This record gives C-alpha cells, structure tokens and sequence, in this order.
C-alpha cells in the first residue's frame, strides 16, 4: 500500500500529498519507484494542509508528477555494528564496494538526541599517535576534537590516514571514517591505502561523494556518527574521522536555500551554528565508552574569519594548523608548531616535563625566527656565539619533528616510522640541551627516533 | 533503602487519591504547519502576544505572530515529533519563570525545568521574562565595590554593584575564566551569583559545575543551561530568564551579578528565529532591532533606590538597596572591535575588559589589554586602599607597553627609560596568577604596595612569582591581625601605610624567594 | 488555502443579502456554485489559461439557476481575479457570518453512545447559558471515548471522556 | 561517591516507579472498558452536564 | 553500592508484581468513580507479570 | 577535455534559474550551482581494466581509460572568494594559478607557483622529472622567503644573495 | 499543441567526431558534410563508482616547463586553471 | 495566496451592477495611503502622468496605470488624507 | 465609544480595523486596554478595507486580537509651557518623575 503522491518536482526539492489523516512527520523516509530504481526521500517540512516538502536522495531525473509514494513511518535508518567493518556505504547504508550485502543485524536511526550534561565523563587520557609534532606541540584526550586546518595541497587527507593506520595496528581500536563531499579519486586511493596496510578490517567507511544532491551529502556526517555511537555503546573508545567540515557546511547551505529559506551574513544558511551543534555535541566520551574525533576543516581563501572556519572553532579542543609553506620547503608533516595550540598543554594534565620541552622548543623557534633576519643582513659570523649555537640548535630541531609515514612510502618509497611519545620527549629535551651538537643537520631529517638519527649520522 | 516497595506503592496510592476527576473548559487549536522549529495553528482566537502554548508531550511554544487567521509560534525543545492535525492548548500564561531563593545552588535550563535531577524546585511565584527595567528617577548611583579577585581587573578596571562590564575578547583567551573566577569569589559576600551559558557546549558546563561545587561557590549560584544543540528559541530566551531570576533579589533590597556567556551567540540564535520568520534582516543579516535585543536586557543591570524596593515590597524592606550587576561576555574575530553587535554592546555598556590574544599566548594570564580597557563608574566603585594604591598602574602599564615596542629597535638605549622599561617590566609580570586562586582584598593591597614602594627592585630577576607566594605566606602567618583589619574596613591611613612598610622591611630583611 | 482571500468575498456577499433580504436562497446559490467548483472536468479548466471574461462565461453558462444580481456579477467579479477555486471557502465564510448575526452557534456533541434527550436538552440549555446564542447540537457517536462526553463550542472544548481523564492520569504519574 | 550511588539511586527508584505506572494504568484502562453500565456511563453524563 | 542496588531492585520487582494487582483497580475504580467489578480479574494476569 | 569559462555555463544556468523564478542565493547564483559543476567534472576518472572489459563486453582486456578535465574559470582582480570560483577550486584536484602582474612583467606563462597546487604531485611525472623537480621547488620557496629583501639588495649578505640571484634565474 | 517523446537529450559520437567542429547537439558547423558517428550517447550520465576507478600514475605532458615539472597533471586528473583576463 | 486591493464594499459594488463603467470614468476613490504613495480606485479616464486633484487643494502625479488601480504620489502634505475620499 | 478591532500583533507592530468610512488618519493615536494599562498605538499606515497598521508606544505583549480600540480623533498630544520646567517626562507627556502631576493649561 501505497498513498502518498508526487505534486511538484524543482530539481532536488520534491513535493508529495497525503491523505490529511497519514501525513508523515518531520525527517521520515518515504520512497518511490523511479523507473525501475528504488528513490528514497527525507521529509524536510510540513508546509500547508497534507503536503510535505522533502529532499531527494538519489537524483531526481526521471520522476514525474503523480507517481506514488510510500512512507516508511521511520527517520533514514542505517546498520550498525562489526558487520559494518571494512565495507563502504552510502548515505543510505546500501554496500557501494559490490561485496554483497551488509549481513547487518541491527539497524539505528540517524536522528537522535545528544548526551546530557550529566551523562558526560570528565576524562584526560592523553591519546598517542605516531606522530612526533602531533603528540608534542597538540596533545588531545580521549572524547576530545581535533582540528587540521590549512589550506588546499598541504597534507590534512594524508594526516588522517596515518592517524587511522597508527591507531588501527598500534593500538587495536576500531575507526570509522565519514567522508562527506569526498572526491571518488580520493576516496578510491584511501580504500586501496587501507586494503593494502591491512587495517580495512578495522575501519567502517562511508562515503557522500561530490557528485550526489546536497542533501546526500549532508547526512553522511549523522551516518557515520551513528555507526560511532552504535561502536560507543559496545564499551569501545572509538575514534571518527570526517573528512572535511567545510564541505558538510557548503551541503548545508546548499540545501537551505533550496528550500527557499532566507539566506544569512555571507549567503550561508540561518541554521548554520545549529547544524554545527547538532553535530559535534553527539562526539562526546560518557560513563560507559567515548568517540574521539579528528576533522579536515579548508579555509577558504585563507582566512579564519569567515563563518566556517569561525564557527566550526568553538567545539574544537586542539587545532593544527597546517601550512603550504613549511610543506614546500619539504618537511612532512607540514605542522607549524608556532600556531597549532592545544587546551590540554598545561603542566596539570601532560606533566610539567612535556610542558617544559613543548616550551623550549616553541621558544627556540621563536628565537630562530627572530635572528633569521639578523642572519640574512648581517651574515652569521657576526652573530654571538651563544646565538650560533640558538642558531644550529633550532635548525636541527626543524628538522626533527619532520617524519616518514607508512602511507607516505607511495610518494617517497622510504619506509614510515612510529614515534612513541617517550622518544619523542627525550629526542627534543636531548637536542635543546646539546647532547647532539655534534652531529650534522640532515642527520635529524626524515628520521623516526633519535636512534635514527645517530645512527644515520654515523652512516651519513 | 528500596526494598521497603511500600513506599513505591504509598508513593503511587498518594497520587492517585489526588487526582481531579472534574475537568475545566479550555481554548484548543491545531498544528497546520511544522518546519526548522517554527509551528503555525490554526484557531485559539484568546491566543495574546507572548502567551505560553502547551503542546502534547509537556513543553511550550511562545506565540510571537499573531497572525489574521493563524499564530506563528517557537518549539522550544525537539520539534521533529510534531506533526499537522495534533492540537495545543492556550495557558492563561505570558512568558513565565520560576523565581526565588529555593532555585538558588541549582542547574536549569530556560524554562526554569531543573536539568539537575535533584527533585522539583521549590520557588516563591512566578516572573515575567520578558519584564521592563526601572526608570530614570528609580535608580541610584553606583559606588559599592564587587571584588572580582583578580590583580589585573580589581586594581586596574574596578566593577562597582550594579554596574555593567563587558568582557570581550578573541577565542580562547580566558573569558569563562575569569567570569567564573569572578563568580567564585563571591562564595562569601553578600552577592548572590547567576551564570547563564548560551551556546555552550555541554562538557563546558559539566566542568563548570564541577569547579563551582569543588571550590564550595555551587550553593551561593543559579546556573542557567541552553547547550549547543538545544532549539535556538531555547537559546534566544535564556537571559531574559537569568536576568528575572536575578531581577527577583534586585527587587528585594540584596545583590545579585549575573553573568551572560556569549551574548554573541544569543544574537545568531535570535538571527536564526527571526529569519525563520521572514522579518527583513540589517547590516549583517542580523534583525533590525538586534540593537533593542541587547538593550532592554543589559539595561535591568541596575542600582535600585531605597524608595523603590520600599514601594515594590510594599514596605517590608526599609533601608536596603538593590542592585544587579551584569558582565556580558563578547567574542570578537582577530580583534575587529568595531564588527556590529561588539560595537553595539559597547555603545550599551559602562566599559570594557579587552581580554588580548597575543598576551595570552605570551603567558600574561589574564590576559587584560591596558588602555584600551577601561571602568567609566571607576573609582567610585574602589575601595580606598585599593584606589590609593592603583592610581598609576594602568597608565604605567600602558606606556611601558608602548616603550617596550619601541625598545626593540634601540639598543643601547638612556638609563633613564632603562628603569621604566623595567619597573614595567615587573609590574607585568606580577599581575598574572593561577586560575582558580582568587586573591582578597588585602592580598591584593600588600603586594601592589610592595610592587608600587620600590621594595622589588632588587628582585630584577624574575624570580617573583616565590617572592609574591612568600610574602603571602609571612603575612598570613603573623600579622592576621592587619589583614582582617584591611578585609573588613577597605580604608587607609599613614598608620596602614607605616603598618605595611614595617611588614615589608621584616619581610625582605628575614626571609626568602 | 485561501481563507484569507474568501474573507472579502464571503463579507460582501453577506452583507449584500442583507440588503435584499436573501440570505437564504444566496446560501444555497453560493453552495451550488462550490460543488460546481469540485468536478473533476470544471477543475481541470479552471487551472488553465482562458482569459477571465470567456472563463468566466464557460462558469456561468452550467450554471443557470442564479440570479443576475448574484452569479453573473459575483462569478464575474472573483473571474477577473482568478478566484473561483476559492468557492468552497467563500461559502463556509459566508454560513460563519451569518450565524454570527442570526446570534447562533453550532456547538458539536461527540459520545460512546446515544444520549437520552434529557441529557441532550440539558446540555442545550446548559450550553446557552454558557454561551449567548440558541446553540444546535449534533452528535458524533465516537467508540474511543468509551464513556462521558465531549462538548466542543468552537475553540473552547470540554472533556468529560473516561479516555481523556485516563491518559490524563498516566501524566499525573 | 556517596553522593553519586545516591544519584543513582534516585534513578532506579524512579525507573521501577514509571514501569509500575505504565501498566497499572493500561490494567486500569482494560478493567475500565470491560467493566461498565449504562447506569454508569449515564451517572457520568450527568455529572458532566452538571456544569 | 552498585551490587547492593542491583539485588535490592531485583526483590523490589517480585512484589511490586502483587502491589500492581491494587494500583490497576485503583486507578480504575478512582476514574469512573463507579465501585470497581472485583474479581473482573479474570483479565489481570497479564498484567500482574 | 578543456572546458573554456565555465564561469560562463554558471552564467547561463543563472539566467535559466531566474526566469524560472527559483530562490537566488549568493550574487543571484541558484543553489545547485554546486551540484551543476561536480557532477560534470566528477565524470573525468581514470578507470580500471575490469570495468573497461565488464563495459565493452570483451574485445577489450589489460587497458585502463582515461578522461582529463581542464576547466577554465575567469576571476574579476584576482579575488578567489567568489561564489563559482569557490566551488570549482573546492571541487577539482588542483589549481593552477595565473596572475596578471607576472604576465606584465613578461613572465609568460605567468603561472604562480607556490600559490598554485598539485594533489597529484609526482605520481604523474616520469621518474627523471620526478627526480629534477625538488630542487626547483626548494630554489622558488626559498627565493619567495627571501623575495622582500629583493628591493633592498645590496645591502644583503653573499651567502643569501646567492640564493636571491639563483631564484631570479630559475624564473 | 506539445508532444512529450520519453527521450533525454542524447548526442553522437564515435571516432568520425574526430576532426570536426560540432555544436553542442552533434551537428556539424564546419560544412564538411555530416557525421562519421558510431550511435548515441546520453548527456546526462552517471559517473563511474568508487570500484571502479585507479589511481591515477600516468603523466600527460604540456611542453610548458613550468607546469610539467612544479603542477604535473596526470591521464584522469582535474586541474583548474584559473585567473583574471 | 495574496490580496490584491480587492475589499469588500468595492466587492459589494461590482455585486449591485457589474457594469460600474455606467458610472462615471471621471473620478474615483483612494484606497490606501503610506509614506506620500497613494493608490486610487476608479479613474477608468486617468493617463499616465495626469495630475489627479484631491480634496483641499492638492495634486497627485499618476504614476501607474495598473490593471485596476492608479498608483501615484502626492504633492504636499499627505497625512491629511484618508481612505474613501 | 470604541470602534476598531485589533487584527494582527506582530512583535511592535499593530493592525487594527475599523468601519470603511470611520478610518483614523496617518499619524493619529488609538488606545486599548492591555489588561488593567492603557496601550497608545501611534497610526503610520493605511492599507485598504478600513485596516490600519500602527506602532504600539509601549510593550506589545499581552494584546489579543479583537481587542477594542479606542480612536482619539488627534496626534499624540503633549503638556506645554512653564508647567514642564524642572519635570521629566517620556513620549506620552507623562510624569515619570514621581512628584505627582503636571499643570499644564494646554497641550
Ligand atoms: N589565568 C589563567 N592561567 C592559566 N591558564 C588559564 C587562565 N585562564 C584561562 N586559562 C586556560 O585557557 C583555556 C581557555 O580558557 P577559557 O575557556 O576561559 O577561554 P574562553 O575565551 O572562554 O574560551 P572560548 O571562549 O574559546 O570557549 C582554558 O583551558 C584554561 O585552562
Ligand atoms: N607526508 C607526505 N609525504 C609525501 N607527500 C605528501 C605528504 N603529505 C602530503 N603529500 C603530498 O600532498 C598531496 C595532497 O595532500 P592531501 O593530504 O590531499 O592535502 P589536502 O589536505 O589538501 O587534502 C599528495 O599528493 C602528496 O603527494
Ligand atoms: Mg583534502
Ligand atoms: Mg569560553
């Protein structure tokens, strides 16, 4: 039984009539034949008496006023659970990698509210990922968000695979990655990344790709948070990774002016900072497990200040900020340790000896910056001889936060190294101090621990 | 304590002895249209402007269209439930939230429902929220001090009772800090505390309510919660509820400090309501009274005369006087001072704490910008030592600013400019301390005198933060005496003065960093 | 929904009948034309794009039991301005007007069963002195009351319902 | 952590006291449509139209 | 405590399984105000479990 | 495939929106304008050789396919914050910049470096290529560090005007 | 009066399209007499899935120094080019 | 689903005869009046540019020669008027 | 004798309506009861059918529709001359200071 019927169709924006006793409610999946293809819509409003005004999943081409449709009295509802480890989905959970059917066993509704505030766990259990300027400069904690920001070209997709890579064969914890607006090459280069590393079987994938309605592409983001609850529930410290926020607010305002709402400060829609929280207030840890989370946020144009970037900043609880510069100058990962921050960097919660050492090294780079100038007028052998030594030492230190990723072996073919945060500590705190003024600046280049690096000098 | 399921049965028994099986009339409309939280019904012709309309599932909607044939109304809560042909009921009721003493040391949100799961509250009646503020001839002066415990701002930027303060600043440079730091040090005043969180996410007020009760100032304050993800009707609403709930001790002769976390984010809930509502936008697609949102809120900020709490209490109250206090907390984007709704609460309020981001980094916490920053009721809202000691700090403070970017382009530089440059140099460096310590007035009073008397000149070397902790240990272990002297009579005379010479002479003579 | 544009229509109707004393046979012309107004055929040409005047014509001609006062000037009027699938509305107006005036109000009865005509002339007389109008009750015999009564008069609604004061009692706990 | 075990406590006391209530009240609801008389339903009719 | 709560909720269901054979009649016999059917029971034992 | 102004098919297709009288958004744009550009160039893919051979039903085995896009798109004074620019230079893979103080100055093709990104970077060159391009990068990164100092050479250090006069001569 | 044919705008194609000047409905503009097509294709068209794509290892070559050796496009890449007039 | 200064005596009027042109094309009735705009009710003789003659002594310049309403602006004070003159 | 009916509240502003030929002018005052207060609706436009739009000189909240209306025939009207030396009034002409009352000869 069908009986609701198609009234008007405007591009991705469809209109259907109920009976006035049936009328689906708000965020309710209907569907409809179009052709011999299954469409699925989500009802966005109940404008006027029995009609609803709904957003088109799969492309509307080929429909056509009159058809019927059916209303599923359910919210866009997706499986869950370890069936869903190392496949691909869609927004709709339908399996896009032609290895069959899910075997799903439960199936959850996108669409659900967030934790109260007595619900949350205060916790402070610093992650440790494999990266030296990472684990340095921008500790996070477990629950905790994380924002790369930078601009086009400089390393954010590349980053997030090796995090998922580290914290999938390192320490064993499970990973969904929710790629909203991806870019089908991009996302066909991470599915092969992840097959040939052996980690696919502890990543849950789902993808939005450019080439969908807008809409599609907005609720891949609730999609995959919902696959991160379902692992949360389990007890699990699950860790999320969305793959651009910028283009999950482009999809949005896409879809708000469709529907004809007033546009707001830079045409961006009036429920943006709405949209924004109902996303990031569900990633949260609590009593029984926690979703971490990392996020590729691109500011456009190079500016901090528009509503994106700007509004996506009050949730984040560490930012890294990557730079083309540093990433030209051939240095991986591209991390300016000057302007990436971290609200746990406090001598209370990481100890005050990695305080002191993130310190040092930010004050040695600063001091660095300072004589770079002093250097270029004036040459180096004018400068004084603790300011030679400021000198070499700030140099060596730039070179060794620099690291090879295991995924970065397909650019470069040297093999990747993981740093544990002990090493990384003593590295820095040893070079600070001198204990290595012996030894020549590209022996700390591309190396993993400072073993690496002595050992390399004793080759090089 | 629960197997006793007697209690369960008596509890259940007691309320179904008391249930009313009589039932009244009442006016009843339907849901036509639903959409991004905005309902309109049809019918409830009695419906007035502001009225409280009850939904099915027990929360509200506030008739804001009175439209010819239909009333535009807010969800305030999840509206997704809602659908076409389900009826709500008109309450006899404008706008209400519950008020008193009995709310005070608990957690609720914009309706005044107690998130807290502690047990129903128990309030004195109901207020309006959306009420108007005493007139021109109803107010008094403002010349009573609220110590905000911290060096920077009770020295440099003095806050008086019933006074409003902005505190405005870029991301992430201390703002809920040092508003809670202010609410903290009135565990023990006479002020009663309201902090109302707009937007915040919610692991923000879970540690927040965590530092309140831990340092013991939970019992002493209202916390009002609209959290990120909560309906922006929910969001626009919530310091009009804050500020009745504190208009409610104003009106009763006592002292209340309200603070508002991130007006500037009230602006984009209210943003958001408006456009929903197809109301013509302004300058930044913000409302046109945008202006009129922010100040006919901060205006209930107040000083009230004797003569009116005598005449609102009816007499019950003789000799007190009122007051509210209000510091709004603004965010600004790299610092443009002059975007639109900073430029506005500026043009509202009675000053400013420009909070700075590259101090901040640099370590100076708080991170307050002299010059820029300012108290326009000022020293009369100081108590006197503490006006005796604080003249010159911010303008010293100010200029050695300034000297100090010049200095880096002049070595070599006079030995005259060389003592400012380091005077200054101490000065900034002694006001800034931990987070959660605030300091009384005579901690702060001695160690201003040993900063302004010359006696850490000999300190040059920054080892300063030992010297302030010693020289607070010393005085708090033998001359007690003085120090209830200074915290309970804030004055000052030639024998305080040679008071705190002898203190600091014994101090640097006998101890050490 | 066009209740908003019937309103003047349905007001200069009514306060027209009262000039020529035919409120009564107005009422019945108007409801011919809003069944008119439903065909599916008539429907399907009031939606296309004739010009007001030979629409108008094409409306009037299967119409011909009307005065010249009332539908070849009212149909005419509401042509021009493309209102015709108002009629429905404009009708429904127009009854609400008069009940206004006539001082009458169409309370509506709904129960789990028939009333005893005791009980039903009560509630009449109850209802009149409630309100201030001659009232003319209607039942509806609804199963899911069960038992008791509910009287709606508009936008005031009474319950007495065993169901209502059930569900009620589910929210006092 | 007294504080806490008594928080939830509170919880427990309550959930157990709302599923008692959802069915005592639908026993109530069944018992009510099972047993009745006309010589009640008019009782009740009559008391409704009392006012 | 968490141990203690479990098993003391655990005894409390089993009797609130008898206390809801009252509270149903109750909320029955309060509503119509008419004296309740006693033994209409006959219904009541999928409601007592 | 080279599209010419596509910042001209986002004018047609405005034009066609607002005499359908659809809601405009940003500078009267319509808002699918996004949803027009990507599932064009969505469509430039390389292709494995099993869905070649599925497609063609045999007669063709071992061989990829291949579609490269090269959209063109015209900015008014070189300000990437509008509304087309911004949707292209979020959708493609990389960009190449053309600016037109550098075309003034002769440096033709006045392609921008540095401003201008390849996602696909190395894997699309031959190992020589590959090879030799580093040094050129690191030469330009360095002379664009160093390029304020340009206007008051002569004054500079040897070892830094060594690097300035290279980079002039790598441009 | 308006006939609606169940069709969607389609295109030739083939190798004969090769050489000519064509416009945006297949037919010839250059004069040179009609088409050489090899059928149909539609306009409006679903991209290939993410199973079916490969990376993208194959240059195509410019002749400009200055974009081969710092952009290199590679067979399957989408380069903007982007500026003023 | 909007008005288009259609009210319900003018309505009425049309009810009576709906052959109005029997009256008079020489003057009319206004029908709103805000900010010195007013639009006026009648005036089948009124041309474009014409001045329109109000009670006191007062023009207006027509503007608009709408469907079924003149549009035009007043050349003085114009809170003195009201509805029906 | 009241005469208008209110139509519309929407935030400020006010519609109210009024017989076809009984319409106030452009910048004349109304005046209901908001309760047990008087409210002064300030006239600045007329639309047609008798609806006139208005700005309420006070808070809007609390108005049903239907309301009556009161149309005082003039402007707001406000105390002049040297009995309004030393006194403090707001729009409406009224003491907002407390020393009772204004005896103004004229308005
Ligand atoms: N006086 C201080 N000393 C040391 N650390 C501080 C001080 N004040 C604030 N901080 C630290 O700075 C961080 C930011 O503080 P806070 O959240 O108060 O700033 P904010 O402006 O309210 O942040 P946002 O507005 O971006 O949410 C906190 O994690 C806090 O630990
Ligand atoms: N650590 C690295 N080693 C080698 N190449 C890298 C590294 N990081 C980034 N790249 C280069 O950057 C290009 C794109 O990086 P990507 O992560 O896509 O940047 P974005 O953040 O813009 O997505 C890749 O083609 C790769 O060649
Ligand atoms: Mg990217
Ligand atoms: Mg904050």
């Amino acid at each position: 039984m069908a009986t609701g019927k198609i009234v008007q169709v405007i591009g991705a924006v469809v209109d259907v009539e109920f009976p006035q006793d049936a009328v689906p409610r708000v965020y309710d999946a209907l569907e409809v034949q179009n052709g011999n293809e299954r469409l699925v819509l989500e009802v966005q409003q109940q404008l006027g008496g029995g009609i609803v005004r709904t957003i088109a999943m799969g492309s509307s081409d080929g429909l056509r006023r009159g058809l019927d449709v059916k209303d599923l009295e359910h919210p866009i509802e997706v499986p869950v659970g370890k069936a869903t480890l190392g496949r691909i989905m869609n927004v709709l959970g339908e399996p896009v990698d032609m290895k069959g059917e899910i075997g799903e066993e439960e199936r959850w509704a996108i669409h659900r509210a967030a934790p109260s505030y007595e619900e949350l766990s205060n916790s402070q259990e610093l992650l440790e990922t494999g990266i030296k300027v990472i684990d340095l400069m921008a500790p996070f904690a477990k629950g905790g968000k994380v924002g790369l920001f930078g601009g086009a070209g400089v390393g954010k997709t590349v980053n997030m695979m090796e995090l998922i890579r580290n914290i999938a064969i390192e320490h064993s914890g499970y990973s969904v990655f929710a790629g909203v607006g991806e870019r089908t090459r991009e996302g066909n280069d991470f599915y092969h990344e992840m097959t040939d590393s052996n980690v696919i079987d502890k990543v849950s994938l789902v993808y939005g790709q450019m080439n969908e309605p807008p809409g599609n592409r907005l609720r891949v983001a609730l999609t995959g948070l919902t696959m991160a609850e379902k692992f949360r529930d389990e007890g699990r410290d699950v860790l999320l990774f969305v793959d651009n926020i910028y283009r999950y607010t482009l999809a949005g305002t896409e879809v708000s002016a469709l529907l004809g709402r007033m546009p707001s400060a830079v045409g961006y829609q009036p429920t943006l900072a709405e949209e924004m929280g109902v996303l990031q207030e569900r990633i949260t840890s609590t009593k029984t497990g926690s979703i971490t989370s990392v996020q590729a946020v691109y500011v456009p144009a190079d500016d901090l200040t528009d509503p994106s970037p700007a509004t996506t900043f009050a949730h984040l609880d560490a930012t890294v900020v990557l730079s083309r510069q540093i990433a030209s100058l051939g240095i991986y990962p591209a991390v300016d340790p000057l302007d990436s921050t971290s609200r746990q960097l406090d001598p209370l919660v990481v100890g005050q000896e990695h305080y002191d050492t993130a310190r040092g090294v930010q004050s040695i780079l600063q001091r660095y910056q300072e004589l770079k100038d002093i250097i270029a007028i004036l040459g180096m052998d004018e400068l004084s001889e603790e300011d030679k030594l400021v000198v070499a030492r700030a140099r060596k230190i730039q070179r060794f936060l620099s690291q090879p990723f295991f995924v970065a072996e397909v650019f470069t073919g040297s093999p990747g190294k993981y740093v544990s945060l002990k090493d990384t500590i003593r590295g820095f705190k040893g070079i600070m101090e001198g204990e290595y003024d012996h030894l020549p600046e590209q022996a700390f280049y591309m190396v993993g621990s400072i073993e690496e690096a002595v050992e390399k000098a004793k080759k090089l | 304590m629960q197997l006793n399921s007697t209690e369960i049965s008596e509890l259940i028994k007691q309320r179904i002895a008391q249930f009313n099986v009589v039932s009244e009339a009442h006016n009843e409309g339907t849901i036509v249209s639903v959409s991004d939280g905005v309902i309109r019904i049809h019918g409830l012709a009695d419906c007035m402007q502001g009225e409280m309309i009850s939904l099915p599932g027990n929360r509200y909607a506030i008739a804001l269209n009175l439209e010819r044939d239909s009333v535009g109304a807010v969800v305030m809560g999840p509206y997704a439930d809602l659908a076409e042909g389900m009826k709500v009921k008109c309450t006899g009721r404008i706008l209400e939230v519950p008020v008193g003493r009995g709310l005070l040391g608990r957690v609720v949100n914009t309706l005044g429902a107690p998130i807290d799961g502690k047990g129903p509250l128990d309030h004195d009646g109901f207020s309006a929220v959306e009420a108007i503020a005493p007139g021109v001839i109803e107010r008094q002066s403002v010349d009573q001090p609220v110590q905000t415990g911290y060096k920077a701002v009770d020295s440099m930027i003095p806050i008086g009772r019933g006074q409003r303060e902005l505190i405005i600043g870029d991301r992430q440079t201390g703002k809920t800090a040092l508003a809670i730091d202010a609410i903290i040090n009135q565990r023990d005043s006479g002020i009663k505390c309201i902090y109302v969180a707009i937007g915040q996410k919610a692991s923000t007020i879970s540690n927040v309510v965590r530092k309140l009760e831990e340092h013991g100032a939970l019992a002493n304050t209202i916390v009002v919660v609209a959290t990120a993800s909560e309906s922006a009707a929910l969001q626009y609403l919530a310091p009009y509820a804050g500020c009745a709930m504190g208009e409610y001790f104003r009106d009763r002769g006592e002292d209340a400090l309200i603070i508002y976390d991130d007006l500037s984010k009230q602006a984009v809930a209210y943003r958001q309501i408006s456009l929903l509502l197809r109301r013509p936008p302004g300058r930044e697609a913000f409302p046109g009274d945008v202006f009129y949102l922010h100040s006919r809120l901060l205006e209930r900020a107040a000083r009230v005369n004797a003569e009116y709490v005598e005449a609102f209490t009816k007499g019950e109250v003789k000799g007190k006087t009122g007051s509210l206090t209000a510091l709004p907390i603004i965010e600004t984007q790299a610092g443009d001072v002059s975007a639109f709704v900073p430029t506005n609460v500026i043009s509202i309020t009675d000053g400013q704490i420009f909070l700075e981001t590259n101090l901040f980094n640099a370590g100076i916490r708080p991170a307050v910008n002299p010059g820029i920053s300012v108290s326009r009721v000022g020293g009369a809202a100081q108590t006197k030592i503490m006006k005796k000691l604080s003249g010159g700090i911010r303008t010293a403070l100010a200029q050695y600013r300034e000297l100090a970017a010049f200095s880096q382009f002049a070595s070599d530089l006079d030995d005259a400019t060389r003592k400012q440059l380091d005077h200054g140099q101490k000065v900034t460096e002694l006001l800034k301390q931990k987070q959660y310590a605030p300091m009384s007035v005579a901690q702060q009073s001695l160690v201003l005198f040993a900063a302004e008397r010359g006696y850490l000149a000999d300190v040059e070397l920054s080892k300063i933060g030992s010297f302030e902790a010693a020289l607070l240990a010393y005085v708090d272990r033998d001359h007690a005496p003085l120090m209830q002297e200074i915290n309970q009579t804030g004055g000052y005379n030639d024998e305080i003065e040679g008071k705190l010479k002898g203190i600091l002479d014994s101090f640097k003579a006998t101890q050490s960093w | 929904e066009f209740i908003t544009v019937a309103r003047p229509y349905a007001k200069a109707a009514f306060d027209f009948a009262v000039e020529h004393q035919s409120v009564e046979r107005w009422q019945d012309m108007l409801a011919f034309a809003a069944e008119v107004t439903k065909n599916e055929q008539m429907a399907e040409l009031l939606s296309g794009a004739l010009a007001p005047e030979t629409l108008a014509e094409s409306f009037i001609a299967v119409a011909g039991e009307q005065l010249d006062e009332n539908g070849q000037n009212l149909i005419r009027v509401m042509a021009e301005n493309g209102r015709l699938n108002a009629l429905p509305d404009v009708l429904e107006q127009f009854i609400h007007l008069r009940a206004v005036s006539e001082a009458t109000a169409e309370v509506d009865v709904i129960s789990a069963a028939a009333l005893s005509e005791q009980q039903l002339a009560k509630i009449s007389a109850a209802m009149e002195k409630r309100l201030s109008r001659k009232v003319k009750l209607n039942a509806k015999i609804d199963k899911s009351v069960m038992a008791g009564v509910i009287i709606r008069a508009g936008d005031m609604v009474i319950d007495g319902s065993v169901r209502g004061r059930l569900e009620r009692l589910a929210d006092v706990l | 952590a007294q504080a806490e075990i008594e928080a939830e406590r509170k919880r427990a006391r309550e959930e157990l006291r709302k599923q008692v209530a959802i069915l005592a009240v639908a026993g109530a609801e069944k018992i009510i449509e099972r047993s009745v008389d006309e010589a009640a339903n008019s009782d009740i009719v009559d008391k409704l139209v009392a006012e």
